[PDB]
């Protein structure tokens, strides 16, 4: 009468382990996608800042 | 150089190891020193041809990977044994005595032999035993699963080596490619199209057991690799996996197969129950033969073809069968 | 004996839930921080982009 209930808690252990694995993997994938997008944005900011600096120098010269 | 060989055989025949002094006036000879210098340049270039070898992880099978790494290790050990031979040491000693430190310093440094030797020594325990050969030999799904657990344990061996995490991952897609090849070979051999539906379901249950074992053991190794990266958090920064196992498509392909035939079989049973008159309308036999013809038409397209041509032929077959079943629906 | 392992399994389910909660919270905070960093990168991207566009307009106009 209690042995089956212990089996239920074993089932809950397996269920929670599976759910935790799914959730942590999903969060890791979201994290890595956002890191890739962060790198892309940082690269864009870098090139555009380079263009800003070059343009300012050109504008001093042409002024 | 022939001269070092002649002096060395002379010294050994006199029961004594050779020395720089035995060359006498030859030690300060310019041309002899230049010849030894050019010889050491040749030695360094030849050694760099072997030490600097690198293999693209993505290309080729993991069997090719293990062969490459062991062959490189054996080559480096042979080169090291040659390097410690008395001839090369004598040549370096002569060049030092002539103050020609270019060649000696370059040989001690430019070869990179120590670094490659350390790398292969680190990589040996991970590649010492791998069962991929056995897996490629194995012809049964349960044997395949046993091979997978063996492979993933010999991959768990990585924790006490310096193998890069990225290259280990590429090795894992190599495992995936080999697994897909062997599964395709087995399922092609048994001709899953023409067999009884029940044993067919049993075999695909075995296949999905194999896929689940792959996923679970990959997850175990994945947490292990994340722990390893934590242990070396300052050294390596690139944890990005983006793993795309080759068999994954095939898994999805096989997944399609199951649901397809499952729906078909269930639907087939149901229509056979319903169309029977309360004992024979021609429309009933028309519908039944239409369902059977739809199954036979789908059987025309091979189920194991995962390529783009396979994908498009499969899609055409599914649209055809869908319309044919939409009639009876 | 059933009580001994049953209570332990219950409280160990709770303990595994504690680790799950900690991991989910940490990954959620990292996700939020990376979303904020990407939004700030987008803001700096936009400011530098209106800058460079006005700068190229100025370049073509003073040219």
């Amino acid at each position: 009468q209690l042995q089956d209930e212990l089996e239920r808690q074993q089932l809950h252990l397996r269920e929670a382990d599976r759910e935790k694995t799914r959730a942590v993997q999903e969060l890791s994938e979201q994290n890595q996608r956002l890191l890739d997008q962060l790198s892309r944005a940082s690269e864009v900011e870098r090139q555009l800042s380079m263009q800003v600096h070059a343009l300012k120098e050109d504008f001093r010269e042409k002024n | 150089h022939p001269m070092i060989t002649n002096v060395a055989k002379q010294c050994y025949e006199r029961g004594e190891k050779p020395k720089v002094t035995d060359f006498g006036d030859k030690v300060e000879d310019p041309t002899f020193l230049n010849q030894l210098q050019s010889g050491v340049n040749r030695w360094i270039r030849e050694i760099q041809k072997v030490t600097k070898l690198d293999r693209d992880p993505a290309s080729g099978t993991a069997l090719q990977e293990i062969s490459f790494w062991l062959n490189l290790e054996r080559a480096l050990y042979r080169i090291q044994e040659k390097r410690e031979s008395p001839e090369v040491l004598l040549t370096l000693d002569i060049l030092k005595h002539g103050k020609r430190f270019h060649a000696t310093v370059s040989f001690d440094t430019d070869t990179g032999l120590k670094q490659a030797l350390e790398t292969v020594n680190d990589y040996n325990p991970l590649m010492k035993d791998f069962p991929l050969n056995d897996l490629l030999s194995a012809t049964e799904l349960d044997k395949i699963r046993q091979a997978l657990v063996a492979i993933f344990t010999h991959l768990r061996k990585i924790r006490n080596t310096k193998y890069p995490i990225q290259r280990a991952l590429r090795l894992v897609e190599a495992i995936s490619r080999d697994l897909s090849s062997q599964l395709l070979k087995v399922l092609g051999t048994r001709k899953l199209m023409h067999v009884a539906y029940e044993e067919f379901e049993k075999v695909m249950v075995a296949c999905f057991e194999v896929f689940q074992t792959w996923d679970d053991e990959y997850e175990k190794l994945q947490v292990l690799l994340r722990d390893i990266v934590k242990r070396k958090r300052e050294e390596n920064l690139k944890m990005v996996w983006r793993i795309n196992p080759a068999h994954r498509k095939l898994q999805a392909r096989l997944d399609q197969m199951r649901k397809f035939r499952r729906q078909h079989e269930q639907l087939r049973a149901v229509i056979v129950r319903v169309l029977r008159p309360q004992v024979f309308d021609a429309a009933d036999a028309n519908a039944i033969e239409e369902v059977n013809l739809a199954y036979e038409n789908v059987k025309e397209v091979d189920g194991l073809d995962v390529s783009k041509e396979g994908t498009e032929a499969w899609e055409a077959a599914m649209k055809r069968y869908d319309e044919r079943i939409d009639r009876v629906e």
